[PDB]
């Protein structure tokens, strides 16, 4: 059906390696061993609801949001709008705890099912089909600030 | 102090004078949890509807969080004034986790 915003929430961002995810000053979202650190997590509400609906985005002189769009992780120059009126969403992920790794997030693209968030070494956050069981490279540490 | 195994969420509707009362906990992760309803016209062929979104007659308070011996209960209340419009509306509250979604029905 269609999504719409709830609260947000200021986060870091660590993959399994204890690197930060962080928006560079070519926009990318990258890993790195602070404004351009500090992420928005934002709750959707989902009229077919389905698992938490999460936007990710990030205030670095103007507001960036990630998205999964062409099945490529990229930023877009835009605010978290108050409602996605689609279905699938390039800019909603899915955010689960991780299966045996209950202090951990993944975050599946609501566009491409099976696809997720991933760490892959630059250190890159990328997205990525979910092949094997306990694939570190989708597991996340989201800290509070 | 009961001696017994908690549920989660353990999802009730009560209703008391023109309100729907929807409570459910989360024991897990429980900052990353919310609550809320949505309705669908059961006589029509309208898709389902965020409350905000049903026109007069109809609204939604804030949830309220509390937390005890380390379970989070989330409370979230329907009020539905104009209950001849709402006649034949599904309502379902919707609880969100990390660990997934649960969801119960209610009718006028």
């Amino acid at each position: 059906g269609y999504f719409g915003k709830l609260e947000s929430k200021l986060s870091v961002i660590r993959n399994l390696n204890d690197q930060v995810l962080f928006i560079d000053q070519g926009n990318r979202p990258l890993f790195e061993d602070a404004p351009r650190t500090i992420f928005i997590i934002s709750m959707y509400k989902d009229s077919q609801p389905r698992g938490m609906a999460v936007t990710i985005s990030v205030k670095s002189e103007k507001i960036s949001t990630l998205s999964s769009e062409n099945k490529i992780i990229s930023f877009k120059e835009m605010n978290p709008p108050d409602n996605i009126k689609d279905t699938k969403s390039d800019i909603i992920f899915f955010q689960r705890s991780v299966p045996g790794h209950d202090n951990k997030m993944q975050f599946e693209s609501s566009s491409y099912e099976g696809y997720f968030l991933a760490s892959e070494k630059l250190f890159k956050l990328i997205l990525k089909k979910e092949d094997e069981l306990g694939d570190r490279s989708i597991m996340f540490t989201v800290q509070n600030e | 102090g009961a001696m017994v195994e908690t549920k989660c969420p353990n999802l009730d509707i009560v209703t008391s004078s023109g309100e729907f009362h929807c409570s459910g906990c989360v024991e897990h992760m429980p900052e990353f949890s919310y609550m809320y309803w949505l309705a669908k016209d059961m006589k029509s062929d309208e898709d389902t509807k965020f409350i905000e979104h049903l026109g007069d007659g109809i609204n939604e308070d804030e949830t309220v969080r509390t937390t005890d011996g380390g379970i989070t209960t989330l409370r979230k209340v329907l009020h539905v004034t104009d209950t001849n419009k709402f006649a034949h509306y599904r309502f379902t509250c919707v609880l969100t986790t990390l660990d997934g979604v649960s969801k119960k029905n209610i009718w006028l």
